[PDB]
């Protein structure tokens, strides 16, 4: 079993649940062990030193509001004895001040750590369909022994990057919000957007063919990694509306840095065939909003990326077949009368007609 | 609605009977010049009995009229063809036919 | 009983030798000439089959033997069948006076040195990991190649095995050593109660026994020849992200087989005439106890004090007292 | 059940049968039974009947005949499986050779069933098999 | 298309033009083969067969139309069949010879005796005339001999020229020249195509004993190791139709051997000694008598015939392979590991042919010479239903079952229906179905399918532990009964007492998570129909299914005796829940280990039995006998009769309204031959019921 904070969209995202089984995995289960001093900040854990925690996904502390609740609040807000805590051995409330990386305290694999917050010195207890909340409490039950593993390394780069993404993503959005509809002024990131897009075109890249077995199943491995990671944060969702939200007029914003739209798109698209190119699960989650894909599709200056997209969804699952339906392949074909001869568009209809090895016979 | 030219006569006055199948060969093509059916092409002459109604309507109508060894041309209608349906992949709605059928034998 | 009335009628009722009309009597010659007559000796092929590959470029073996480690290296998240990989890993183990005694000792060296220069050891350390927990016939055959690869004790492969353990640095084998030991059998409870009550009407209990006298020989022969390294690392497991403590483990599994015993000896406490299938049972239990004893001397032998430190804090002592309430009322 | 059993009673179902979807209708159980030789009391006819929407069909109908032709295989066979043994030809079989006919293969159990036959068979000892009968067929 | 040579975007496009036609066409679409025999249009393909420049793209491109059009349907259709070896026993079968005519020599593989089923196609026609159900046919036509010799021709010529090692060939690159000629050949050589005078050709040109021995690219020697790994299929085909010839011999002098020892020991003079005899006379059944037989023969004058025949089964196209596979994997150090795959698999099955026996004779199978036509009837629905595995198709699946439902050899040979694995097929395509009528006729032909044989309820009972995980389908309908997979879960237990026994635990746990689920409706009484099939079996309850039964409805069974007699004026689901509820709880602990033994558990149980429902239930038994009114009292019957002398009986004396309605009658008339099994366990105010008896013995006069 362990903590958590609840998924995408539901609060603004504040609350504390616990939840066991796969969620452990997944990347909402992150905290950060901040503490008081800048100097020698990575010191060894000791019990009973204050300690922060800091939600790694989306950039929040778990800061104990004594009037309240058991909230998570911000850098600005958050203050000493409303969140400093501590990591026992034993449920009692009976050092501060060294140099070095100090005592090794605290093992990962063998630590029954009590967590005792210091200001009001409540315990992190657990209450009473499981979404157990944990609450503060000053005597606690007998199982409170919460347990410690470390994430990996790349996991902890993963996190960081999909808080990074989200909030340059929503200041994007909000930009776009403003700026659509009055005319204007307020600010919007576009080099920003253009090279953090870059980035994270070269970041799920996927691994090359020359290349030793064992490092390319090591790469593919950390890419699928990633790819359900940032499936499980949500940002397929979130790109498919900055893409709504671009794809309306064709080039209200600065039109000498409102220039960049041409390639934003391009990236946009690219990047969404990023996010999908390996996983099953993925394309699986995603093929609710097929009927979206084909009705872009027919826009004339973004078809390629709407099309490979479209492809790499339609090869990877056969689930995403039993929804798309004559209108869309009908629609597919006018795509083929109108734009000349491509093959693409006969891959499209190639993969369309047999799943993996199970071919479609009205379709 | 079937328009006969004579492309090879035969006798004209062997032409068949109901009770009768007759061996073709038929190749018939669009309107627009492309092709799509030819018994001249899987080298099987195709055959069927007048009376049971078996093929489409102006393909019997013509294969009334021709005789012995005459070679004709079915130009049939459209609603005497597949019609507004059309065939589900070979001929497309509303189609004109123009067959070019070489009637050889009876039964 | 009951149904065994039923079944003395229709002994009689079954008066037909061979009216049969023609072929029922061809069909059931066919199935008995499948059963008890093509089953025979085969196998004087597979040291020819292996002195055939092991010719010169690179050798057909290490082709073979390196096809199945890139199969095992990939992800599936579950492995397969392979009919391939079962009926190869049953060749490659079916081929492996006292000057005589050392030159048997000697071609038994070859023969996996045969292997083991090839990567052989490198494919069963790899496909233990990649199956999960699973106990499929696959982790079967890749323990079988493993025993019969370390079946003196070679130190050339159990070094081998530690490099490769300390270079590709897997928390996947050993977590799936700890998840192959959390299933691998219990004895019983009723299950054999249960499999004689449907014996007496109609006319296993260790189902896959064997499996476990694969695994805890194989934990054995890692460590036999006192490799105070890989004992160590059997424990503690130091590179790696998370540790999996092995021995408590095997220590665990030990208890269990500990406490199968003495409930199905309160079982027959009473009984007190021990039948054919009781002591089919139960010296099938005992050679398993008897194997996880052995490989808790193999950790121990060579006096490495932190893995008796770190075996004497567990629940051996459980397991032993209750070994002795069966040694002394079974005695 | 034989190759010839199963193959007259499809025949005769289907050669009574029309439509082709494999079910008769209700009144034809008679009719097929004459036709395959069987008069039984009607009652016995309704019981088949009621034992199959009113369409009587292939499944039962094999089995229920296969039952009927078991009754008469269950005469012939305990008849003919004694007649094997006891070369005198009156069904009374001695103890000793109950037990020699007794520990045959197949079944070949211990001293538990043929002691069951022993403790309960009436022997005065030639025992008749009417008294197994009423025994081991419960 | 010559000059096409050069403009590669029009060539490309074209090669996936092709690419789609060969891929709509894909596993049987005969009604889509038909329209594009209209446009790519017979012998345009047996010109790009032909032509030595077209560019290898268009060249592999074309035969895979020629294949996919043509001859992929039935070539797939007989690699279904070829692991099945079902073989009539006429005398054209008791011909074959196993070894041609005393030498040491092998058959040479090209040998046309072949006698087994082997299912025949069809061509239809791709004329574009009448609605004649020609569109949705066999397949299209294609003149097959015209086809057989050009490709013989090409393989002499390809291999004349290409082993000479030109810079030219066709293709560019030899790939394009032989892979799509191989495949070619391989696909029409699995069809039957090449009588005995091409086979000899064809070895000729692969074996001498050539195309085999030259220099190949990956892809060219991947085909010719499947080719070669169907030469050896074709080896075990004539191995095994010989040992069936070899059987229809030895098994008739076997039946005359043990028969005139049936003579010799049924006028036993002297004497036992005969007393065995007529013990191995009289074993379980054939099964017995045959293994009795051969291990008999195993430690007369017969078992001159085994012992010899073996030794002529023993068994150079195994030694080529053997050398060749091994020479492959030797000096060209392979990438592309399905060719590693591939090659290992033949080099093991050349030296594991025993094994390849051992595999392969649980699926060969006799037929007499009369059933020979429905055998093939039967067995082309069967490739219809092995074929629609992997995809309007539900029409096609309830033709094929029920027509197989109507066969002679479905019930002549059940052993044939296990050993062609349709149980598996059939409750596959019902899973690939699943996350209908098409369910509800597969779970029927299931049910059908366990009561055919007792044997083939355990073939059943290996699926059963998912087949309880599907389990909640049969809800509110007219076709539950007999349709759910719940349905066949329990029809795969009714009459076993050794299938009763070997079902566990976690199974019972599924359903009773499934009937704890149901803590409101009418899905509660099927998952309780099927724990009575669990529980109870022949009449005498089986108490380790009982117990644990019992247990886990005793966490939660889930007043209520009085809210069954709440709901009279409401529905019939609450009330049938009920009476399915006390049958449950009345199939349990008997009274032979209860009275006859103080067993402990089985005095628990029954006081557990006693603790709900206590003994208040008379009134739902009287409130029923004037009114539903057939079954609900003889589930209290059941519960009362076996958990809970005379006085107790004479309190509950009635059933004067079922003996006064026998002119009035109609489920009257159904519940007046319910009561007449019901009440005579009760046997073991009494001149009034001794009334009402003798006035039904009126109505029973």
């Amino acid at each position: 079993e362990c903590l958590t904070v609840p998924s995408g969209e539901h609060e603004q995202r504040r609350t504390v649940h616990y939840e066991g089984g796969a969620v452990s995995v997944h990347a909402r289960s992150l905290w950060r062990l901040e503490t008081l001093r800048v100097a020698w900040s990575g010191s060894h854990i000791r019990w009973g030193q204050p300690f922060r925690l800091r939600h790694v996904t989306t950039g929040k502390y778990l800061s104990l509001m004594e009037d309240k609740s058991l909230l998570l609040m911000d850098k600005e807000k958050a203050d000493v004895k409303s969140t400093a805590f501590t990591f026992r051995s034993s449920k009692e409330k009976l050092r501060k001040e060294v140099d070095g990386m100090g005592t090794s305290e605290i093992k990962y694999g063998d630590s029954v750590c009590f967590i005792q917050h210091i200001g009001t010195g409540l315990w992190l207890t657990y209450q009473s369909s499981i979404q157990r909340k944990a609450i503060m409490h000053h005597e606690g039950h007998m199982d409170d022994g919460l347990n410690l593993s470390r994430s990996q390394h790349e996991e902890s780069r993963t996190a960081r990057v999909i808080r990074s993404t989200v909030f340059l993503f929503n200041r994007f959005i909000r930009g776009l919000d403003a700026l659509s509809k009055k005319a204007k002024t307020v600010d919007l990131p576009i080099e920003s957007v253009s090279l953090s897009l870059q980035d994270l075109i070269g970041y799920f890249h996927p691994p090359d063919e020359h290349l030793e077995h064992e490092d390319k199943q090591n790469r593919l491995r950390a890419l699928k990694n990633r790819q359900n990671l940032f499936q499980e944060e949500g940002m397929i969702n979130l790109v498919l509306e900055c893409i709504d939200r671009l794809h309306v007029y064709s080039s209200v914003a600065g039109r000498e840095a409102g220039e960049s739209w041409k390639s934003i798109l391009n990236s946009l698209y690219e990047l969404l065939a990023a996010l999908i190119r390996g996983n099953r699960k993925n394309c699986a989650q995603f093929s609710g909003s097929l009927d979206w894909l084909i009705s872009r599709l027919e826009r004339l200056e973004a078809s390629s990326g709407i099309l490979e997209v479209l492809h790499c969804v339609l090869v990877e699952s056969p689930e995403a077949l039993n929804i798309i339906k004559e209108g869309h392949i009908k629609s597919i074909i006018s795509l083929l009368d109108k734009h000349g001869r491509n093959h693409k568009v006969l891959d499209v209809l190639c993969s369309l007609c047999v799943c993996h090895g199970v071919a479609v016979r009205s379709n | 609605g079937v328009e006969i030219e004579t492309i090879s006569p035969g006798d004209g006055r062997t032409f068949p009977k109901k009770g009768q199948t007759c061996v073709v060969h038929y190749t018939g093509m669009l309107q627009n010049g492309k092709k799509f059916d030819s018994s001249r092409d899987r080298n099987k002459p195709f055959k069927f009995r007048i009376g049971k109604q078996e093929v489409i309507k102006g393909f019997e109508e013509g294969a009334a009229q021709m005789s012995l060894g005459q070679r004709a041309k079915l130009t049939c209608t459209p609603d005497v063809a597949y019609g507004a349906t059309g065939h589900p992949g070979v001929i497309p709605p509303n189609a004109t036919l123009i067959f070019d059928v070489e009637l050889l034998n009876l039964e | 009983s009951k149904q065994r009335k039923r079944a003395v009628v229709a002994c009689f009722r079954m008066a037909p030798l061979y009216n049969l009309p023609r072929h029922r009597a061809v069909n059931l010659f066919l199935q008995g000439y499948e059963k008890s007559w093509i089953e025979t000796e085969e196998h004087y092929f597979e040291d020819k089959l292996i002195e055939d590959l092991a010719k010169p470029r690179v050798d057909p073996l290490h082709q073979l033997i390196l096809l199945f480690s890139r199969t095992a290296l990939t992800e599936k998240c579950k492995l397969e069948e392979d009919f391939l990989y079962m009926a190869y890993a049953d060749i490659m183990a079916k081929s492996c006076s006292f000057e005589e005694k050392e030159m048997e000792k000697q071609k038994l060296l070859y023969q996996q040195a045969r292997l083991h220069d090839r990567g052989a050891a490198e494919m069963v350390l790899q496909t233990i990991s990649a199956s999960k927990g699973e106990t499929g016939p696959m982790v079967a055959a890749t323990l079988k190649l493993g025993i019969a690869i370390l079946n003196g004790g070679n130190s050339t492969v159990q070094q081998k095995m530690l490099e490769y353990l300390k270079e590709k640095k897997d928390v996947g084998f050993f977590q799936s050593l700890a998840g192959l030991m959390q299933s691998c059998s219990v004895l019983d409870l009723n299950a054999f109660e249960r499999q004689n009550k449907a014996e007496g009407l109609g006319m296993k209990v260790l189902q896959d026994d064997e499996f476990t006298c694969d695994l805890f020989r194989f934990l054995q022969l890692l460590c036999e020849g006192h490799n105070s390294d890989f004992q160590n690392y059997l424990r503690t497991q130091t590179g790696n992200n998370t540790t999996v403590n092995i021995i408590i483990s095997t220590v665990d599994y030990l208890l269990r087989v500990q406490e199968s015993i003495s409930d199905f000896y309160w079982y027959y406490s009473g009984k007190d005439v021990i039948d054919e299938q009781g002591q089919r049972n139960f010296s099938k239990a005992i050679q398993v106890a008897k194997q996880v004893f052995n490989t808790l001397t193999e950790y121990i032998q060579g006096p490495c004090t932190g893995n008796q430190q770190s075996l004497a804090h567990s629940r051996l002592w459980d397991a032993v007292v209750g070994f002795l309430h069966v040694f002394a009322h079974m005695q | 059940l034989t190759e010839e059993q199963i193959a007259e009673f499809k025949e005769a179902f289907s050669l009574f049968d029309k439509d082709g979807d494999g079910t008769i209708t209700t009144k034809e159980l008679g009719t097929v039974m004459r036709s395959l030789g069987q008069n039984p009391t009607e009652a016995e006819l309704q019981d088949m009947i009621n034992e199959v929407n009113g369409t009587i069909d292939f499944p039962e109908f094999l089995t229920m005949m296969a039952r009927k032709m078991k009754d008469t295989d269950s005469e012939e066979e305990i008849r003919e499986a004694f007649r094997v043994f006891d070369k005198d030809g009156n069904g009374y079989i001695s103890a000793a050779e109950l037990r020699h006919v007794m520990t045959n293969l197949g079944e070949k159990l211990t001293d538990e069933e043929v002691d069951e036959m022993i403790r309960e068979a009436d022997i005065d000892g030639q025992v008749n098999y009417e008294e197994f009968v009423q025994m081991m067929t419960a | 298309i010559l000059e096409l040579t050069e403009q590669e975007e029009l060539l490309k496009f074209h090669y996936h033009t092709l690419r789609l036609y060969s891929a709509v066409c894909a596993l049987g679409n005969h009604r889509v083969a038909h329209a594009l025999c209209s446009h790519v249009d017979e012998p345009q393909l047996l010109y790009a067969i032909e032509n030595k420049y077209m560019p290898g793209l268009l060249r592999a491109g074309y035969y895979d139309l020629l294949i996919d059009i043509h001859l992929s349907s039935y070539a797939t259709a007989r690699l279904m069949m070829n692991n099945e070896f079902i073989v009539p026993m006429t005398e054209e079968t008791k011909s074959i010879t196993l070894f041609p005519d005393e030498n040491k020599k092998h058959g040479l593989p090209g040998i046309g005796l072949s006698t087994s089923l082997r299912p025949r196609m069809q061509f239809s026609s791709p004329s574009f005339v009448s609605i004649n159900n020609e569109c949705y046919q066999y397949s299209p036509e294609f003149p097959l001999d015209i086809l057989k010799a050009k490709t013989i021709q090409m393989l002499t010529e390809a291999v004349q020229e290409g082993s000479l090692h030109a810079r030219d060939p066709v293709g560019g690159t030899t790939e394009f020249l032989f892979v799509p000629l191989i495949k070619l050949f391989y696909t029409l050589l699995i069809m039957g195509i090449f009588h005995n005078e091409d086979l000899k050709h064809i070895l000729q040109l692969i074996e001498p004993s050539g195309l085999l021995q030259m220099k190949l690219p990956e892809p060219v020697k991947l085909q010719m190791c499947l080719l070669l790994q169907y030469l050896c299929d074709c080896q075990v085909r004539h191995r095994i139709e010989a040992i069936v010839a070899f059987s229809d011999d030895f098994v008739a002098k076997l039946q005359d051997n043990q028969r005139f020892r049936y003579n010799e020991v049924m006028q036993a003079l002297n004497m036992e000694c005969p007393c065995p005899e007529e013990i191995r006379d009289q074993l379980l059944d054939f099964h017995e008598d045959l293994m009795t037989h051969c291990g008999i023969e195993l430690d007369l004058t017969i078992r001159g015939r085994l012992l010899s025949l073996v030794e002529k089964v023993t068994y150079t196209l195994q030694q080529l392979i053997s050398e060749t596979m091994v020479r492959w994997a030797q000096e060209s150090v392979i990438e592309d590991p399905e060719l590693v795959r591939a090659m290992f698999v033949l080099l093991h099955r050349q030296y594991d042919g025993i094994g390849g026996l051992v595999r392969a004779l649980p699926k060969t199978y006799t037929i007499n010479g009369v059933s020979v036509e429905d055998t093939i009837n039967l067995l082309a629905s069967l490739g219809q239903i092995r074929s629609l595995l992997s995809v309007e198709e539900e029409k096609l699946m309830i033709r094929g079952l029920g027509d197989i439902m109507n066969n002679k050899v479905f019930y002549q040979h059940p052993n044939l229906m296990r050993a062609l694995g349709m149980h598996e097929t059939v409750m596959e395509v019902m899973v690939n179905v699943l996350g209908p009528k098409m369910v509800a006729n597969c779970c029927r032909f299931l049910c059908y399918f366990c009561r055919i044989s007792r044997q083939n309820q355990k073939a059943m009972f290996d699926h059963l532990s998912y087949l309880l995980e599907n389990s909640s389908v049969g809800l509110a309908s007219p076709a539950m009964r007999g349709s759910t997979p719940l349905d066949v879960a329990a029809a795969s237990v009714m009459d076993n007492n050794e299938l009763a026994l070997a079902l566990r635990e976690p199974d019972l746990e599924k359903v009773v998570r499934y009937l704890a689920g149901c803590g409101l409706p009418v899905e509660g009484e099927r998952y309780l129909d099927f724990l009575r099939f669990a529980v109870f079996c022949n009449g005498e309850s089986v108490e380790e299914n009982a117990n644990v039964v019992v247990r886990l409805l005793i966490r939660r069974p889930e007043g209520l005796l009085a809210a069954m007699e709440e709901a009279i004026k409401i529905g019939n689901a609450i009330m049938t829940f009920y009476a399915a509820l006390i049958d449950l709880l009345g199939r349990c602990a008997p009274e032979m280990h209860l009275i006859h033994a103080a067993k402990g558990e089985a005095i628990r149980i029954r006081s557990i039995l006693r603790s709900l429902i206590p003994l208040g239930d008379l009134v739902g038994v009287i409130s029923i006998a004037f009114q539903f009114c057939p079954d609900h009292k003889a589930a209290m019957v059941l519960f009362l009769d076996r958990v809970y002398v005379q006085d107790f009986l004479l309190h509950l004396l009635g059933f004067l309204p079922d003996l006064r309605a026998a002119a009035s009658l109609t489920d009257m008339a159904l519940a007046l031959n319910r009561y007449l099994c019901t009440a005579v366990l009760p046997l073991l105010a009494g001149t009034e019921h001794h009334a009402s008896l003798i006035d039904s013995l009126l109505h029973t006069v």
